[PDB]
């Protein structure tokens, strides 16, 4: 008789099409076989779905809806090039998220929605846009870094999730160190918050990332500050302003919760 | 700067007063004769409040001078409609708009 | 068909209507020309009214040479006969015009000086009649778009004119308005001094005052007596009518004289303040021709005429609305039915790419641009393009994508970005959810059921252009989703039945053109989730009747579909699987 | 040659340059599609390697220098005056080949298209020139498609130049393709470019084709044919009436069309002249017809407002009286018995006139032709005769479609050829000279 | 058709071997189909050997031997789930020293003159990990501190034991049966 089930119907149809004719479209072949694998792997659907499943009380429904709307605006801004108005949209959305109570009350839902990933790559785009010509939209990097530092401070598991991006954050560590008033709002500050007061993360911190910071500090000690001499500051041979910022991260890496991490 | 020509007569008594909503179907054409807007295309009447600056001045004055059930032609000079900047993408700078407006209902 | 000849032509859409097919044509294996056509074949006939079309490069009688303007010479366009003198040459008056018109002002006002040239609105072009060409056979001046008069014998007295005289209540004519399609003068009468043309070709100078609508002509440096006054907003095309008495006939000269603007400065908007004369490639000579086809409408207005009585006269009645989409060519002030683009390839290509540009400028949530585009492409035009069966395939696919991009793509993407996340509230509705609808372990129809998981909110804005508020620029423009649902279901139901017969006349010309836009729109609507209950049941029965039957006919899954259609059917099946996964998750949370 | 050395002493390798420019294009020719997948991949890899080596050796700037030094001459004649005649002949071909080579060198290569950003500004500076527009457009299209950095440096001036290219050079779908690539690249939308393109192209409504829905309009006329000629037995004054039983102002989104008046024929053919058989055109759109819609006098598709007591569009229960005087060309109207302060005068009379009404869906009108056919609600003006008095003594007056083709079954549709001239309508007794 | 799609994707020009969920799932499916895995009788052992040969033939008759080499070559020496899945499938089709598969694999390499395959093998060997005493000590310090373990087995020390074993088992299977030709080719 008939398939009587969507799974059986799809499993029959895909094989029937493929054995009926040779498909010239790689996209069609890929879609057909993905669909067939989904029909034969129904357990994997639940395996993928459940980690992204969250339950909330009825009282938090409107707050969750507002948070999801803000997250949707932020996600949709990924597909457009950054400009003056996108700056405003990004900032107002991040502010609404921080003001919402669900952001604090449910860190697991925030981690499952991957807000840190979205903000991370949004800042990645801006950082990769125009490095030599000095970073554009510095207020964006500041707001993204403040959001990420708050995300780290909310929960210990969030700090571990942010720790996985320490490599790139240390690569883009010289973004706005020389610029004042951005203190606490730089990727280096995000990296420091990713390891602040966590023995588990301090011990997992490797050698090469420390070597990167050491090399940056050596460069700051050997060479002057280009942006400062451009503004007219006297040309000393070394860069105290960036050196101190690089030293703070090493402080946070070596000293943790009152005792000194020997490793 | 608005002169109104009557296409169909109305009651001639129930003019819009301050603090009312006017329900109209309008069809806007440029002076050359090209349509740029029409509420009849959207099939759903346009409501605006008298004196609350919701619409352009030319349309406001024309609707105020019209009466209930009257179909009239409204010609708005570029000083009472979108000035010299114009509406981006729709109305060019310094354009005279012609409106076919019917005052369906006053509420 | 010859003079006073009447004939009827049968394509055999209905076999019974063929009188002699059976006696001769059925057994021989010949097929009727309309054996597998659901809709009537379009009739094309020879156009009666001549139109202006560009002079072909392969023309047997006309040659056009575009002489470039030097430092001391203005750009010129020369018209000559390649076949003059030889046999088969045609000695008839031939009507020439320039492609772009000069538009007069909307409201009439009540060493050359550079400031005068910048504040002036007078434009000039001149025509050189080469020595040896009879000036009496050459006419120079301006014509409008209405000129469709092809007469072997042309005289200025025979032009079409009318005088509208609006008067006061008493009856005194306060104003009289002469309106005509031709404003031209003859060179033979312009030859006033005499013997001044044999030495050097005569030059009529045409000056148009776009601010006042005054058309005056100068010949050999002296103003002629004839002058024409036109009404505001008149679009005037430069035109020369000439009967050739020489291999070389005349020459369009696009120069300027003192205190007057060149013709290009009025023709083109970018050159509005450029005193240097120019002849851009857009400008070209056109001639009146009869080699054009006309498309008989598939459907006509139904009009009933009858004599009610002796006193009541003859009754003319028409109550059924009919409506067609008109495509307007801006430069030529012309308009053609969009279904005539089936045989006009260049316009079809340009319009398809224009539709693609429309879909691209409002891409990825540009709601302000979408609102602006709602003025150019309207709701009635979108619906008519969606439902029309004679639309060209390219335009069909363009208009479907334009509708989706302007009204639905934003919310479709909003729901697709949040499809893999399941934030289900804990309420009584959530508790009521179960894996299976009843005691029997029967799967319910996918989609149909109660879903409590949080989903993005759908909001739309009314696209009005009289309001001055700017809060409308968030949210995409509103559209009648109910009408869209009903018509989408209707057209899918029709298409499944029609394509199953493998008719030779699919909508758009190909099965891909018939199905890909329709299934894409249906998939967008399904993603948006507008379909509810009975509509979903019917459209699932359309996809597969037997499997989704609720407790022969072939569904979409078994019709020998093209690959692009197969890909979208795979997408629909993927969405149904996602719906099942969501139902399972919501039932797990209910148990928990 | 630029520094004005003798043309004879200068060695200009025209033939060698042309041959090397053709061989180079063949060398950078993209792989064909029908080839096998592995072979196509190998050819693509070789092409990419060649492009990388050329750009690392800086062969792009060499081609740019050749192009720049060739655009100093305005035209082939100018180049043949400065250099030799053969050089002038080959100038255009060499310019096209150089642009084709540049496009082949940068096509499909992200690094090359990113390196060409600095030269993009210099490239669009010569877009208007007719000898380089196509090649420049192709190079611009390749760069915009491949390199996201190009869109970051394309500015409002460049977009406006590309748009004015459409206005000066006519409709070209390649410009539209370039403009589409300006908006979205690799799935990322440039909102500034989108806004600039919209605000600089759309509002004009003068370059792109415009679309609109128009209600179908039909016309119906009586059998009579009224004409004036010297020595002809036809009365010059005529009169008829039309009353509207019902009319719906808005049956669709567009206004209902209803116009009444007189129309003429071209020459002596019974076929109405100057207008399309089908479409949205009615009484007054052409110069062969004269109309009145209750507010305007229509002729030649231009409408002028005419005064009248209690002006209104044609409503239900409106009696319209049309007067035609051929002795002195004059068409006058009277609405509901009151005169309309306006008339058509001094029109062409070398044809046959007939009553006509144009309409769209949603009407109910009745011809009052006088006599047995209809009764006049108002007395005709003195002199004017009812229109039924012009029927030939053998036929019957009836109201039929002005145009030949109507709504009926396709296989029963009567196809009509050209009709014989209706010269017998005007009876001029020809004298037999004696 | 599926194997042909996977082979074309590998042969397509890319700077990096992108992770493909479809490939990483269907390669596992094919490997499990291949292996399908109290003294047994000689007849029982022979039936098992013949069934394994048929199961391997169902794939290498359709071009899996070429695909598992093309994917490794396209990997360009980058360890990843795609490479692990390819190596497991290669082992599955090569179990028992399948001479037909060995001959197909050598003939393809000799005909195509593939250098990327051997370069990728060398890169994977260099990227293979060993014991890390410093990481072991750090994990011991963390465990003695009292914090919960993220992974029970301590995957940081000896990063991937399965990948290295599979990579070298693939090479051993290539040379089994005293396959002198391939032994010299390596």
């Amino acid at each position: 008789k008939k398939s009587s089930t969507l799974q059986q119907l799809i499993s029959e149809t895909m094989v029937r099409w493929a054995q009926e004719s040779v498909i010239e479209d790689p996209e069609l072949v890929r879609a057909m076989f993905v669909l067939l694998h989904r029909q034969y792997d129904g357990i994997g659907g639940l395996v993928r779905a459940l980690p992204k499943t969250y339950t909330i009380n009825g009282v938090s429904v409107e707050d969750t809806i507002n948070l999801l709307a803000s997250l949707g605006q932020i996600r949709s801004l990924l597909s457009v090039r950054m400009g003056k108005e996108e700056e405003k949209l990004m900032i107002r959305g991040l502010g609404d998220i921080m003001n919402n109570k669900v952001f604090y009350q449910h860190p697991n839902l925030m981690r499952a929605l991957g807000m840190h990933e979205t903000v991370m790559e949004v800042m990645v785009n801006v950082l990769g846009g125009g490095e030599s010509k000095e970073i554009t939209f510095p207020k964006m990097v500041a707001n993204c870094c403040r959001f990420l530092c708050y995300f780290c401070r909310i929960s210990r598991q969030n700090q571990k999730a942010m720790f996985d991006h320490l490599s790139y954050l240390l690569e883009n560590s010289s973004v706005g160190l020389a610029s004042p008033a951005m203190r606490g709002s730089t990727p280096l500050d995000v990296a420091a918050a990713s390891v602040m007061d966590n023995n588990e993360l301090a011990l997992a911190l490797r050698e090469p990332d420390l070597e990167k910071v050491v090399r940056y500090l050596a460069g700051c000690g050997l060479q002057s500050c280009q942006m400062l001499v451009s503004k007219g500051y006297p040309d000393i041979g070394w860069n105290p302003v960036e050196g101190e910022r690089y030293l703070d991260f090493l402080r946070f890496a070596v000293f943790c919760n009152g005792e000194s991490v020997e490793e | 700067g608005v002169e109104i020509e009557t296409i169909s007569p109305g009651d001639g008594r129930t003019f819009p007063k301050k603090g009312q909503t006017c329900v109209v179907h309008y069809t806007g054409m440029l002076q050359n004769g090209k349509k740029f807007d029409s509420s009849r295309d959207r099939n759903k009447p346009f409501k605006f409040r008298i004196g609350k600056q919701e619409v352009i001045k030319g349309f406001e004055e024309g609707a105020a001078q019209m009466s209930l059930g009257q179909r009239a032609k409204l010609t708005c000079t570029p000083d009472v409609a979108y000035g010299a900047t114009g509406h981006p993408g729709v109305i060019p700078p310094n354009a005279t708009l012609i409106f076919d407006v019917e005052l369906l209902n006053l509420e | 068909l010859g003079v006073a000849q009447v004939g009827r032509m049968n394509f055999g859409k209905d076999v019974s209507t063929l009188k002699y097919f059976t006696i001769c044509g059925l057994q021989e294996g010949y097929e009727p020309f309309a054996v597998n056509t659901n809709r009537d074949i379009t009739m094309w006939l020879s156009k009666r009214l001549p139109q202006f079309l560009q002079v072909p490069s392969n023309h047997e009688h006309i040659e056009v040479t575009r002489i470039d303007g030097t430092i001391d010479s203005s750009p010129c366009l020369k018209v000559t006969q390649k076949s003059f003198g030889s046999q088969n040459s045609n000695t008839d008056i031939m009507f020439y015009r320039l492609s772009m018109p000069i538009e007069c002002a909307e409201v009439f006002s009540k060493r050359d000086d550079y400031d005068f040239l910048m504040q002036t609105s007078t434009y000039y072009y001149s025509v050189r009649i080469f020595p040896g060409q009879e000036p009496a056979n050459v006419w120079v001046g301006w014509i409008t778009s209405d000129f469709h008069q092809y007469d072997t014998g042309f005289d200025l007295d025979r032009v079409r004119t009318v005088t509208v005289t609006l008067g006061d209540e008493k009856g005194k004519v306060h104003e009289s308005i002469k309106r005509s399609n031709c404003y031209m003068v003859c060179a033979g009468e312009s030859m006033s001094p005499g013997q001044g043309r044999n030495n050097n070709g005569l030059e009529i100078g045409c000056v148009v005052d776009a601010a006042s609508g005054l058309l005056t002509f100068i010949a050999n440096g002296k103003e002629l007596s004839t002058y024409y006054q036109v009404e505001p907003s008149t679009k005037l095309f430069p035109a020369v009518f000439a009967q050739a008495t020489s291999p070389n006939v005349f020459q369009f000269e696009l120069g300027r004289i003192k205190n007057v603007m060149p013709l290009s400065a009025g023709l083109f908007k970018s050159e509005h303040k450029n005193p240097v004369p120019q002849c851009p490639p857009r400008l070209h000579v056109q001639f009146l021709s009869h080699v054009l086809w006309s498309r008989m409408p598939n459907q006509f207005l139904k009009v009933d005429v009858s004599r009610i009585s002796e006193r009541q006269g003859w009754l003319v009645q028409c109550l059924d609305p009919l409506q067609f989409m008109s495509l307007h060519i801006p430069e030529e002030n012309r308009s053609v039915d969009i279904l005539e683009l089936t045989e006009q390839e260049e316009l079809l290509k340009f319009h398809y790419h224009t539709l693609r540009l429309y879909s691209a400028v409002c891409a990825l949530g540009n709601h302000r641009v979408a609102h602006a585009l709602c003025s150019h492409v309207d709701e009635p035009q979108l619906l008519y393009a969606i439902e029309n069966k004679y639309m060209p395939g390219l335009l069909r696919a363009g208009y479907y994508d334009l509708l989706i991009d302007i009204h639905l793509s934003s919310y479709a993407t909003a729901r697709l970005m949040m499809n893999n996340e399941y934030i289900v509230p804990m309420t009584e509705e959530t508790k009521s959810i179960t894996l299976f609808p009843d005691e029997n372990k029967k799967h319910g129809l996918p989609g149909i059921g109660l879903s409590t998981s949080l989903r993005p909110r759908m909001q739309f804005s009314s696209p009005s252009f009289v309001s001055i508020s700017n809060e409308c620029y968030q949210y995409s423009p509103e559209f009648p989703l109910d009408i869209l649902k009903s018509k989408t279901i209707q057209m899918l139901t029709e298409a499944v039945k029609e394509g199953s017969l493998h008719a030779r006349d699919p909508v758009g010309g190909t099965t891909e053109f018939l199905f890909v836009p329709l299934i894409k729109l249906f998939y967008t609507l399904l993603i948006m989730g507008i379909f509810h209950n009975e509509d979903l049941k019917h459209i699932l029965q359309l996809i597969e009747p037997s499997v989704f039957k609720e407790a022969p006919k072939e569904g979409l899954l078994q019709m020998k579909l093209p690959e692009p259609v197969k890909l979208q059917m795979c997408l629909l099946l993927q969405y149904l699987c996602d719906c099942q996964v969501r139902h399972r998750i919501e039932a797990i949370v209910a148990f928990s | 040659l630029s520094k004005k050395a003798k043309a004879s002493t200068v060695d200009l390798p025209i033939e060698s340059v042309s041959l090397s420019l053709q061989d180079l294009i063949g060398y950078f020719h993209p792989p064909d599609e029908h080839l096998e997948h592995e072979d196509k991949q190998n050819r693509l890899r070789a092409l990419k390697n060649r492009q990388n080596l050329f750009q690392e050796e800086g062969m792009i700037n060499l081609v740019l220098e050749c192009i720049d030094r060739l655009h100093v001459y305005s035209s082939a004649a100018h180049f043949a005056d400065v250099a030799g005649r053969e050089a002038g002949e080959s100038w255009k071909s060499i310019l096209n080949s150089l642009y084709e080579l540049l496009a082949a060198l940068i096509r499909g290569n992200r690094k090359n298209c990113a390196q060409f950003s600095g030269s993009l500004d210099w490239l669009i500076s010569r877009l208007e020139r007719l000898e380089a527009s196509s090649g420049i457009l192709e190079v611009l299209h390749c760069v915009l498609v491949e390199s996201p950095e190009a869109l970051n440096i394309i500015k409002e001036g460049h977009i406006k130049s590309i748009i004015s290219l459409l206005d000066k050079h006519g409709r070209n779908h390649k410009v539209l393709d370039v403009l589409c690539s300006l908006c979205v690249c690799h799935g990322v939308a440039v909102r500034s470019n989108q806004h600039l393109i919209c605000d600089n192209l759309l509002p004009g409504r003068d370059l792109l084709l415009q679309t609109r829905l128009v209600n179908h309009v039909s016309s119906m006329r009586p059998n009579i044919f009224l004409g004036v000629s010297e020595g002809s037995a036809q009365y010059k004054k005529w009169y008829y009436e039309l009353m509207v039983d019902h009319t719906e102002p808005f049956v669709t989104a567009e206004a209902t069309h209803l116009r009444v008046g007189w129309a003429s024929t071209e020459g002596y053919s019974p076929y109405p002249g100057g207008g399309e058989e089908w479409g949205g055109n009615g009484v007054g759109d052409d110069l062969f017809s004269y109309g009145f819609d209750g507010l305007h006098l229509w002729s030649g598709c231009i409408a002028r407002t005419v005064s009248s007591p209690n002006q209104h569009l044609l409503r239900t229960d409106d009696v319209i009286s049309c007067c035609l005087d051929l002795s002195a060309p004059s068409i006058s109207f009277r609405i509901n018995g009151q005169p309309v302060q306006g008339m058509f005068e001094n029109f062409n009379i070398d044809g046959l006139f007939f009553p006509v009404v144009s309409f769209s869906a949603g009407i109910k009108v009745r011809f009052l032709l006088g006599g047995r056919h209809g009764e006049f609600k108002f007395l005709p003006p003195p002199g004017y005769a009812p229109c039924y008095e012009a029927v030939l003594p053998k036929e019957k007056l009836k109201v039929e479609h002005s145009r030949e083709y109507k709504q009926e079954r396709t296989y029963t549709r009567d196809l009509l050829g050209p009709t014989v001239s209706l010269t017998q309508a005007a009876f001029t007794p020809i004298p037999v000279d004696t | 058709q599926l194997i042909l799609l996977f082979s074309r994707t590998a042969l397509t020009e890319k700077c990096k071997l992108e992770e493909d969920f479809l490939y990483m799932a269907y390669a596992d499916i094919m490997a499990k189909s291949c292996h399908d895995e109290e003294v047994k009788s000689f007849e029982e052992k022979e039936m098992e050997k013949q069934k394994l040969l048929y199961q391997q033939a169902r794939l290498h008759d359709r071009g899996a031997a070429e695909m598992v080499l093309q994917t490794i070559s396209a990997s360009k020496g980058e360890t990843g789930p795609m490479v692990a899945a390819t190596l497991k499938l290669g082992i599955a089709i090569l179990n028992g020293g399948n001479s037909t598969v060995q001959q197909k694999m050598l003939d393809y390499l000799k005909e195509k003159k593939d250098v990327g395959f051997f370069q990728s093998l060398a890169g994977l060997m260099q990227s293979c990990s060993v014991l890390d005493l410093n990481a072991f000590e750090r994990q011991n310090k963390a465990e003695g501190l009292g914090m919960v373990t993220e992974e029970g087995s301590g995957e940081k020390v000896l990063q991937d034991d399965e990948f290295t074993c599979d990579l070298f088992r693939f090479l051993q299977l290539l040379c089994e049966g005293h396959n002198s030709d391939f032994q010299n080719y390596l």
